[PDB]
């Protein structure tokens, strides 16, 4: 699972 | 019933109205507690203090 | 003339304290200058409001009053209140950390450390009194403060004034307004270490007062302005005797004699009446026989109690304004037939009354409307018990788990004061019950 | 009980960190350089809880930024309030921690723990009543995890009369794919269960299904699971920082929500969900409010609440409504839903209404919940813990920084204790 | 949806009530110690009146008046009868009785001066024994039970016992009507339309006092104390519709005119009596309570008051009408939902 502000 | 005594004034007036008849601690031994609370609490922060220093 | 020291506690305190003394100063003519252009006896007088209020030179009458708060906000509002040139710095004394709703934190930790300066502040006071008749003690239960500190000052009080008296005004709790879940445990907490240094203490449900400002005064979401304000008219009640000129309850030891034969039953119900919403421009002018009536409808007691299912001790009745003994005498002698009044069988089944001919101010811009009449009902009725067993229940659900106990210990408290508490108070009860009710 | 000290620790703690100083300077209406310039007056009147004040009247936060890398620090002094902060309040080292706990507690992060505490008590002696600190960290890395819990249990030995405060980011799979995570949360558990006094759970799983299914973001990233902890975060530390009734410390916090020591870990909700990109046109109802942030989807922990049963519960309610109508709809969920709340804690809900609304909202309402279902949140990272445990898997990660299998079998076991805690008082 | 509790369970009539609230799928059951409910079926004795009203934003109800037991406990409804002026002394439905307290407020015996005023009569007098517990004596010369009194600890109260009841035939039978009232929050009186006579078995004889059956119509006594049942009436239950036809085809009359009367009088002079005592018309809680009234009739068809029972059981045949009767009028008119009574 890939998630950057 | 019965009305007693009327007692009146210019700021007011009062009487009583009845319809029937009948039918310590010391100054130092409360600072002994203030002090046995103070210790109870250090005591208890000394055990924290101690757990932490471990 | 005999003079009478407030001492206001806590938050509860400090804020009826000014619903109070801003009453007070309405009903003398007091302005918020301190100066009172009625009065003449500049520098000194021997008169009755001299009971509440010393005199100075400028000709400033200054509350005979002590404000303590663990916590500065509240107090530090009374420094810059609308009357602030009233009181003197000397008077208001206030804390940086306050006891977070725990009574060990106020009785014990914050407590010992701000005893001193209280007593020292207090004594400034009794050393200006020529004749001290005792002290008047504004509380809540549930607070920090208010039960913790208060308990402690009420100790050393019995010391340091042992044969001067002491009454309480106390504001027990009710969820619909209360910030805190362990104000049962600060309750009886706060009774069984207070009840021997108490001679008489009067009660106030915030629950009671809260319906009332919603029934009465037409208020959907009463604050705490709304709620203090209707206190004030009931505490002013009770001591316009010791402030204007009277024969019924001129001093407090008077209180004790008329409302309290037993020392432990000291926990006298309040009624009053007419609360009237001031938003009601015209307001039907209730007659003496109609408010000394609504002295026994629950709804206008201080306490949600059922005085019918308890019996009585004492039985006063504090009419102020427009009202002679003519029409009260004759609204006595009509209540005892249609209520269910009865008397212990070692008292007279009787009322003292009185009347004082200054009729109920009210403070202009408020919520309450001006009246000719009012009257304030103070019976000792073992109904109040009732109020007891609510909060009794309360302190043993938590207290079967020891929820929140840890709270208190860890500030050095004994969880065996708890029992030492709960025990006491289930006396209390017992002595309710030998009372009033059939065996 | 004034001033609070805020410390972030980490990447997790850096990053939540200056979202929540974001979004509480703009309620209280303080620019990135630090200057005032806001409409209402409720404003400044207890800004000095979280920020001091300076020459020109600035407002510098009382925040102290750590990690053991130069990254996301760096980020943050070059993100949008980035010169806010007190220039000499950021404490970095450049080894980083390797999501390693063991680094994090023991060994690189003891080389940096001095240094960090020196800010601390710079700070504290500015206070003039110092209430405790508000740790913001996850638990699942190194650094935050690891640094973190060395910080609390060092600071609660210089303040052990001070109330100790957390934002706990709870790791999740369905949000990082780093296998030893579970070893870092448990371990971590272990110290905030002894060292804390008030631990909110911001359960990642709970952010990511949130983000996923209730706002359909089929890739949310960590600008959107950081909106909601802004969001919570903002919401429940609404009564500590304008002026309320209930909750107005955390020491009063603590007293109201924590019936026993060890069971301090909240249930944070909050409503309406939001994100930045939805569009919030239609305000809701005082019911809605109340239904919602009662209702599963709106917990911030990924706990169903119907599993256990609330110790305690505070609410807080935001903007201009009918206060009459708030406690109309509070006391409607008590006596409808009365068996999910422990008999033996009378009147455990306790509600707030603060005037001033979030940013965005007209309405907003915040859940803090003391309810014993938090323990499906500990029995998850245990499950996830023993699998890898019980093969002894990754642990020479560790060892090699000097630790032992039996510091694992402890907190494994004070973590099962804990559960079992928990589940006590829900058959009572 | 609505909230209620239970707090007696050995209680025949609300198990009933339980029963119906919980069939409509708006009243959901809570623990018995649950503070937050609507309703409160409480406990015979000890129910806590004082906690009730006290919950925010709940309106609570229960099933019992607070100072009903001055009505429903024998030596206080006597003491109530005779200090309240509403019922003079001189009451023409009740019968003569006084207050006994054993040797261990005595009007013990003011009572005698009433045997010796028949000491002059020729109208023949005995007086009964009755008291709290289920286990009762009865014969004229005074001082026989008044040593049954004083050999036990509890309180007592001597009654003239009725010697020309109405006696039914075939049988030369004995009875007494027990009438169930309900009242509810406003104090409406209602009279449930359907009543029971609890008759005698055998003939009633005025020969022999000890155990004789004859003289008292109880239930339990009735099954247990004799091989004489459901002769004339199954149950020993005759119910209003016979009694009605039996008292025209025997009497020329009907059970409204000659007996119904008289007793829907008594009820209300009671209830009324009670009223500013008891009444929860402007109290933080409500109150409704179910009554069993027992009567007995003489051959004169005048009807006296025996007792009032403040925890009644119904007739096997009218729970079902009955228990549904008091959901529609004391409940459900306090909490609504989405006649078989007489208004007094
Ligand atoms: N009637 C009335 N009740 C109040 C008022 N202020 C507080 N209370 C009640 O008092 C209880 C809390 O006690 P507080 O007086 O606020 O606490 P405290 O004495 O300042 O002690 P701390 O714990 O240190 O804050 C609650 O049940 C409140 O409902 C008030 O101004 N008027
Ligand atoms: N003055 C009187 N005249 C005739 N019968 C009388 C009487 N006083 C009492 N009795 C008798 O008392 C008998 C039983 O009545 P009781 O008072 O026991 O009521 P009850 O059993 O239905 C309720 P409980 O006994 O539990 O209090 C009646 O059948 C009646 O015959
Ligand atoms: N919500 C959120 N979680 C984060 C963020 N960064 C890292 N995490 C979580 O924190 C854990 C990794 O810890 P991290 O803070 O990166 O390591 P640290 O620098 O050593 O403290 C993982 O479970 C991540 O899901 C972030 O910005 N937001
Ligand atoms: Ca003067
Ligand atoms: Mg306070
Ligand atoms: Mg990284
Ligand atoms: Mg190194």
């Amino acid at each position: 699972x890939v998630x950057x502000x | 019933m019965e009305v007693i005594e009327l007692n009146k004034c210019t700021s007011g007036q009062s009487f009583e109205v009845i319809l029937k008849p009948p039918s310590d601690p010391s100054l130092e031994e409360i600072q002994k507690k203030l002090e046995a609370a103070e210790e109870r609490r250090k005591y208890q922060e000394a055990e924290l203090l101690k757990h932490l220093a471990e | 003339m005999r003079e009478c020291i407030s001492i206001h506690v806590g938050q509860a305190g400090v804020q009826i304290g000014n619903a109070c003394w801003e009453l007070y100063c309405l009903e003398h003519g007091i302005q918020p200058d301190g100066q009172m252009p009625s009065d003449k006896t500049i520098g000194g007088g021997d008169d009755s409001f001299n009971t509440f209020f010393s005199e100075t030179g400028a000709g400033k009458h200054v509350p005979r009053a002590v404000f303590v708060d663990l916590e500065p906000t509240v107090i530090d509002e009374v420094r810059t209140g609308t009357y602030r040139q009233l009181f003197h710095p000397e008077q208001l004394i206030t804390g940086k950390e306050d006891a977070a709703n725990n009574y060990a934190r106020g009785h014990y930790t914050i407590g010992k450390e701000i005893i001193d300066l209280v007593l020292d502040r207090i004594r400034k006071l009794a050393d200006q009194c020529t004749g001290l008749q005792g002290f008047l003690v504004f509380h809540s239960f549930g607070g920090g403060t208010g039960s913790g500190f208060t308990s402690l000052l009420m100790e050393r009080l019995s010391v340091d004034y042992g044969k001067k008296s002491k009454l309480e005004f106390s504001i027990y709790p009710a969820p619909q307004v209360s910030t805190a879940v362990v104000e049962p445990y600060n309750s009886i907490l706060t009774t069984h270490t207070t009840l021997e240094h108490s001679d008489c203490a009067f009660m106030v449900d915030n629950e009671a007062i809260y319906d009332i400002c919603r029934r009465n005064l037409d208020i959907e979401r009463p604050t705490y302005t709304n709620l203090n304000r209707l206190i004030s008219q009931i505490v002013s009640s009770i001591t316009a005797s010791l402030r204007f000129d009277g024969a019924l309850n001129v001093d407090l030891t008077e209180f004790q004699t008329n409302l309290v034969p037993y020392p432990r039953i000291h926990f006298p119900l309040a009624t009053y009446a007419p609360v009237i919403s001031a938003e009601k421009a015209y307001h039907e002018q209730l007659s003496v026989a109609e408010i000394t009536n609504a002295c026994f409808e629950p709804a206008n007691q201080m306490v949600k109690c059922d005085p019918r299912h308890g019996k009585y001790m004492a039985c006063c009745l504090l009419y102020r304004g427009d009202v002679v003994p003519k029409d009260v005498n004759a609204a006595i002698a009509t209540i005892k037939t249609k209520r269910s009044i009865q008397f212990v069988d070692w008292c007279p089944t009787g009322f003292k009354v009185g009347i004082n001919y200054q009729p109920p101010t009210v403070v202009p811009g408020g919520d309450l409307a001006k009246v000719q009449r009012a009257v304030c009902m103070l019976s000792n009725t073992t109904a109040i018990a009732e109020a007891w067993a609510r909060l009794d229940h309360k302190f043993d659900l938590m207290y079967a788990k020891r929820a929140f106990v840890h709270w208190y210990v860890g500030e050095g408290m004994e969880e065996g004061e708890f029992s030492e508490a709960r025990e006491d108070m289930a006396a209390l009860e017992k002595d309710y019950e030998e009372v009033g009710v059939d065996s | 009980m004034r001033e609070i000290v805020h410390i972030q620790a980490g990447q997790c703690g850096n990053q939540i960190g200056a979202k929540f100083w974001e979004v509480i300077s703009d309620e209280h209406g303080i620019d990135p350089t630090g200057s005032y310039h806001g409409d209402s007056d409720l404003q400044l009147e207890r800004i000095n809880v979280y920020y001091n004040e300076a020459t020109g009247n600035k407002y510098v936060p009382r925040a102290i930024l750590v990690d053991l890398e130069p990254g996301t620090m760096d980020s943050v002094r070059s993100g949008p309030f980035g010169q806010i902060f007190r220039p000499d309040n950021f404490v970095f080292g450049q080894s980083g921690a390797g999501n390693n706990w063991a680094k994090g507690h023991y060994t690189e992060g003891a080389e940096l723990v001095d240094s960090v505490l020196d800010v601390v008590r710079k700070e504290s002696e500015s206070c003039d009543c110092l209430q405790g600190f508000q740790l913001t960290h996850s638990l699942g890395g190194g650094t935050g995890s690891g640094m973190g819990t060395l910080l609390i249990s060092k600071i609660r030995e210089e303040y052990p009369d001070r109330i100790m405060n957390t934002f706990s980011v709870m790791p999740s799979p369905k949000v990082s794919d780093t296998v030893v995570e579970p070893y870092n949360a448990t371990l971590s558990v272990h110290q905030l269960v002894e060292n804390t006094d008030e631990t909110y759970c911001i359960d990642n799983e709970a952010l990511y299904d949130i983000c996923f299914r209730t706002l359909k973001l089929t890739t949310p990233t960590y600008g959107d699971l950081n909106h909601l902890v802004s969001a919570t975060m903002s919401g429940v530390t609404t009564c500590l920082r304008f002026p309320g009734q209930l909750n107005a410390d955390l020491r009063k916090l603590a007293v109201n929500m924590v019936p026993f020591p060890r069971l301090h870990f909240f249930m944070p909700g909050f409503a309406p969900l939001t994100s930045r990109g939805s569009q919030q046109y239609r305000a809701l109802t005082v019911p809605e409010l109340t239904q919602q942030m009662f209702d599963s989807k709106n917990m911030m922990a990924a706990c169903d609440p119907r599993h256990g049963r609330y110790l305690t519960v505070a609410a807080i309610f935001r903007g201009r409504m009918s206060m009459k109508e708030v406690d109309e709809q509070m006391l409607n969920v008590q006596n409808k839903n009365s068996s999910y709340f422990v008999e033996w804690i009378p009147n455990n809900v306790k509600t707030a209404v603060c005037d001033i609304p979030p940013r965005g909202l007209k309405m907003s309402a915040t859940f803090i919940g003391n309810s014993t279902a938090i323990q499906e949140l500990f029995k998850r990272i245990s499950e996830q813990f023993t699998a890898m445990f019980r093969r002894k898997a990754f642990l020479h990660w560790y060892t090699g920084e000097g630790m032992d299998e039996m510091e694992f079998t402890e907190a494994e076991s004070n973590m099962n204790d804990l559960v079992s805690e928990y589940q006590q008082y829900q058959d009572a | 949806m609505y909230t209620f509790v239970v707090r007696d369970e050995n209680s025949s009539v609300y198990a009933e009530v339980s029963r119906l609230l919980l069939a409509t799928g708006q009243w959901k059951r809570l623990r018995k110690d649950n503070p937050r409910f609507n309703l409160m079926l409480g406990e015979r004795n000890r129910l806590p009146f004082g906690r009730l009203g006290h919950e925010p934003g709940l309106v609570q109800l229960v099933n019992y008046y607070r100072g009903a037991d001055k009505l429903c406990r024998k030596a206080s409804l006597v003491k109530l009868i005779k200090t309240s002026p509403e019922l003079s002394e001189s009451c023409t439905w009740f019968p003569e009785s006084y207050v006994i307290y054993p040797t261990n407020t005595d009007e013990r015996e003011v009572f005698l001066a009433a045997y010796n005023r028949r000491r002059e009569g020729r109208e023949g007098n005995v007086w009964i024994a009755k008291s709290s517990a289920g286990a009762i004596l009865i014969s004229s010369e005074a001082s026989e039970l008044l040593d049954f009194i004083d050999e036990q600890g509890q309180v007592h109260v001597i009654q003239k016992y009725l010697e020309k009841p109405l006696l039914l035939e075939p049988g030369h039978r004995k009875f007494d009507i027990r009438s169930w009232v309900l009242v509810d929050h406003l104090y409406n009186i209602y009279l449930y339309r359907e009543g029971v006579l609890r008759t005698s078995s055998e003939p009633y004889n005025s020969a022999n006092f000890q155990d004789k059956t004859c003289h008292l119509t109880n239930h339990c006594i009735q099954k247990e104390y004799s091989k004489n049942y459901g002769r004339y009436e199954e149950g020993n239950e005759m119910f209003f519709e016979e009694f009605n036809q039996y008292l025209m085809d025997a009497l020329n009359t009907t059970l409204e005119n000659s007996i119904l009367l008289q007793i829907k009088h008594i009820i209300r002079s009671c209830l009324m009596c009670i009223e500013p005592a008891i009444s929860t018309k402007h109290l933080h809680y409500q109150s409704f309570q179910l009554f069993g009234f027992d009567f007995m009739v003489d051959e004169e068809l005048k009807v006296w008051l025996i007792e009032v029972n403040g925890a009644p059981a119904c007739a096997q045949k009218l729970y079902a009408e009955l228990c549904q009767g008091i959901v529609d009028v004391a409940i459900s008119s306090v909490f609504p939902l989405a006649s078989i009574f007489i208004k007094l």
